[PDB]
Protein backbone atom coordinates (compact mmCIF):
# COMPACT_ATOMS: atom_id res chain seq x y z
CA UNK A 1 0.00 0.00 0.00
CA UNK A 2 2.80 2.45 1.00
CA UNK A 3 5.04 1.13 -1.81
CA UNK A 4 2.25 1.35 -4.35
CA UNK A 5 1.68 5.01 -3.54
CA UNK A 6 5.42 5.79 -3.69
CA UNK A 7 5.85 4.14 -7.04
CA UNK A 8 2.76 5.82 -8.50
CA UNK A 9 3.91 9.20 -7.21
CA UNK A 10 7.30 8.76 -8.92
CA UNK A 11 5.59 7.76 -12.19
CA UNK A 12 3.45 10.91 -12.01
CA UNK A 13 6.51 13.08 -11.26
CA UNK A 14 8.53 11.55 -14.07
CA UNK A 15 5.61 11.72 -16.47
CA UNK A 16 4.89 15.36 -15.67
CA UNK A 17 8.59 16.22 -16.11
CA UNK A 18 8.62 14.43 -19.46
CA UNK A 19 5.40 16.18 -20.51
CA UNK A 20 6.87 19.61 -19.66
CA UNK A 21 10.07 18.88 -21.59
CA UNK A 22 8.33 17.87 -24.87
CA UNK A 23 7.02 20.10 -27.68
CA UNK A 24 5.92 19.48 -31.28
CA UNK A 25 8.33 18.11 -33.88
CA UNK B 1 -16.32 3.83 -29.01
CA UNK B 2 -14.80 2.41 -32.22
CA UNK B 3 -11.79 4.80 -32.13
CA UNK B 4 -11.00 3.75 -28.54
CA UNK B 5 -11.03 0.13 -29.64
CA UNK B 6 -8.56 0.71 -32.55
CA UNK B 7 -6.17 2.49 -30.22
CA UNK B 8 -6.44 -0.28 -27.63
CA UNK B 9 -5.60 -2.90 -30.32
CA UNK B 10 -2.50 -0.88 -31.39
CA UNK B 11 -1.05 -0.69 -27.83
CA UNK B 12 0.50 -4.15 -27.95
CA UNK B 13 2.68 -3.30 -30.95
CA UNK B 14 3.55 0.08 -29.45
CA UNK B 15 4.61 -1.52 -26.12
CA UNK B 16 6.57 -4.33 -27.76
CA UNK B 17 8.51 -1.90 -29.96
CA UNK B 18 9.02 0.49 -27.01
CA UNK B 19 10.44 -2.40 -24.94
CA UNK B 20 12.77 -3.45 -27.75
CA UNK B 21 14.19 0.02 -28.42
CA UNK B 22 14.41 0.99 -24.78
CA UNK B 23 16.35 -2.16 -23.89
CA UNK B 24 18.59 -1.78 -26.92
CA UNK B 25 19.44 1.81 -26.07
CA UNK B 26 20.21 1.07 -22.41
CA UNK B 27 22.44 -1.84 -23.44
CA UNK B 28 24.40 0.49 -25.76
CA UNK B 29 25.05 3.10 -23.05
CA UNK B 30 22.98 -7.64 -18.09
CA UNK B 31 20.74 -8.12 -21.13
CA UNK B 32 17.25 -9.57 -20.95
CA UNK B 33 17.10 -12.10 -23.85
CA UNK B 34 13.31 -11.90 -23.97
CA UNK B 35 13.62 -8.21 -24.93
CA UNK B 36 16.33 -8.59 -27.65
CA UNK B 37 14.22 -10.32 -30.34
CA UNK B 38 7.57 -4.91 -38.68
CA UNK B 39 9.98 -2.12 -37.66
CA UNK B 40 8.71 0.37 -40.31
CA UNK B 41 5.08 0.13 -39.14
CA UNK B 42 3.63 3.35 -37.77
CA UNK B 43 3.13 1.70 -34.35
CA UNK B 44 6.73 0.45 -34.33
CA UNK B 45 7.93 3.97 -35.07
CA UNK B 46 5.79 5.28 -32.20
CA UNK B 47 7.28 2.87 -29.67
CA UNK B 48 10.80 3.75 -30.79
CA UNK B 49 10.17 7.50 -30.64
CA UNK B 50 8.78 7.22 -27.09
CA UNK B 51 11.80 5.14 -26.00
CA UNK B 52 14.12 7.82 -27.42
CA UNK B 53 12.49 10.93 -26.01
CA UNK B 54 12.09 9.59 -22.45
CA UNK B 55 15.70 8.46 -22.13
CA UNK B 56 17.19 11.45 -20.27
CA UNK B 57 14.49 11.73 -17.64
CA UNK B 58 14.11 7.94 -17.26
CA UNK B 59 17.80 7.72 -16.39
CA UNK B 60 17.33 10.17 -13.48
CA UNK B 61 14.81 7.86 -11.83
CA UNK B 62 16.63 4.54 -12.41
CA UNK B 63 17.95 4.24 -8.85
CA UNK B 64 14.61 5.08 -7.25
CA UNK B 65 12.66 2.54 -9.26
CA UNK B 66 15.25 -0.15 -8.61
CA UNK B 67 14.93 0.35 -4.86
CA UNK B 68 11.16 0.56 -4.91
CA UNK B 69 10.72 -2.54 -7.05
CA UNK B 70 13.08 -4.54 -4.77
CA UNK B 71 10.88 -3.55 -1.86
CA UNK B 72 7.66 -4.36 -3.72
CA UNK B 73 8.81 -7.92 -4.57
CA UNK B 74 6.44 -8.53 -7.51
CA UNK B 75 5.66 -12.16 -8.25
CA UNK B 76 3.63 -14.08 -10.79
CA UNK B 77 0.72 -14.05 -8.31
CA UNK B 78 0.62 -10.37 -7.24
CA UNK B 79 1.93 -8.56 -10.34
CA UNK B 80 -1.50 -7.95 -11.89
CA UNK B 81 -2.72 -6.38 -8.68
CA UNK B 82 0.37 -4.26 -8.15
CA UNK B 83 0.49 -3.13 -11.76
CA UNK B 84 -3.21 -2.21 -11.72
CA UNK B 85 -3.12 -0.32 -8.44
CA UNK B 86 0.03 1.54 -9.45
CA UNK B 87 -1.30 2.47 -12.88
CA UNK B 88 -4.67 3.45 -11.37
CA UNK B 89 -2.96 5.77 -8.85
CA UNK B 90 -0.82 7.28 -11.61
CA UNK B 91 -3.83 8.37 -13.61
CA UNK B 92 -6.07 9.50 -10.69
CA UNK B 93 -4.90 13.02 -11.17
CA UNK B 94 -5.08 13.05 -14.91
CA UNK B 95 -3.61 12.07 -18.21
CA UNK B 96 -1.04 13.69 -20.46
CA UNK B 97 1.43 12.20 -22.92
CA UNK B 98 4.24 12.16 -20.32
CA UNK B 99 2.19 10.01 -17.96
CA UNK B 100 1.24 7.66 -20.82
CA UNK B 101 4.97 7.17 -21.51
CA UNK B 102 5.56 6.73 -17.78
CA UNK B 103 3.01 3.86 -17.90
CA UNK B 104 4.85 2.18 -20.76
CA UNK B 105 8.08 2.72 -18.90
CA UNK B 106 6.65 1.12 -15.78
CA UNK B 107 5.66 -1.96 -17.78
CA UNK B 108 9.22 -2.06 -19.12
CA UNK B 109 10.77 -1.69 -15.65
CA UNK B 110 8.43 -4.31 -14.16
CA UNK B 111 9.10 -6.82 -16.92
CA UNK B 112 12.87 -6.30 -16.62
CA UNK B 113 12.90 -6.51 -12.84
CA UNK B 114 10.96 -9.76 -12.62
CA UNK B 115 13.10 -11.37 -15.32
CA UNK B 116 16.29 -10.37 -13.48
CA UNK B 117 14.81 -11.86 -10.32
CA UNK B 118 14.06 -15.22 -11.93
CA UNK B 119 10.50 -14.89 -13.26
CA UNK B 120 11.04 -16.04 -16.84
CA UNK B 121 8.66 -15.98 -19.81
CA UNK B 122 6.60 -13.12 -18.27
CA UNK B 123 6.94 -10.37 -20.87
CA UNK B 124 3.75 -11.34 -22.68
CA UNK B 125 1.83 -11.15 -19.41
CA UNK B 126 3.14 -7.64 -18.70
CA UNK B 127 2.19 -6.65 -22.25
CA UNK B 128 -1.36 -7.77 -21.56
CA UNK B 129 -1.44 -5.80 -18.29
CA UNK B 130 -0.56 -2.63 -20.23
CA UNK B 131 -3.00 -3.25 -23.10
CA UNK B 132 -5.92 -4.16 -20.82
CA UNK B 133 -5.32 -1.30 -18.40
CA UNK B 134 -5.27 1.27 -21.18
CA UNK B 135 -8.57 -0.05 -22.60
CA UNK B 136 -10.42 -0.38 -19.31
CA UNK B 137 -9.20 2.82 -17.62
CA UNK B 138 -9.89 5.31 -20.45
CA UNK B 139 -6.28 5.78 -21.52
CA UNK B 140 -6.96 4.45 -25.00
CA UNK B 141 -9.94 6.79 -25.17
CA UNK B 142 -7.81 9.83 -24.30
CA UNK B 143 -5.28 8.80 -26.93
CA UNK B 144 -8.07 8.39 -29.50
CA UNK B 145 -9.20 11.92 -28.73
CA UNK B 146 -5.66 13.10 -29.57
CA UNK B 147 -5.90 11.39 -32.97
CA UNK B 148 -4.53 7.96 -32.01
CA UNK B 149 -1.09 6.63 -31.14
CA UNK B 150 0.34 8.33 -34.23
CA UNK B 151 -0.02 11.67 -32.45
CA UNK B 152 2.97 10.57 -30.29
CA UNK B 153 5.26 10.79 -33.35
CA UNK B 154 4.89 14.57 -33.00
CA UNK B 155 6.48 14.65 -29.49
CA UNK B 156 10.03 15.96 -29.39
CA UNK B 157 12.95 16.49 -26.84
CU1 LIG C 1 12.03 9.90 -5.28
Amino acid sequence: EDIIRNIARHLAQMGDSMDRSWGGC
Amino acid sequence: SASEEQVAQDTEEVFRSYVFYRHQQEQEAPADPEMVTQPSSTMGQVGRQLAIIGDDINRRYDSEFQTMLQHLQPTAENAYEYFTKIATSLFESGINWGRVVALLGFGYRLALHVYQHGLTGFLGQVTRFVVDFMLHHSIARWIAQRGGWVAALNLCN
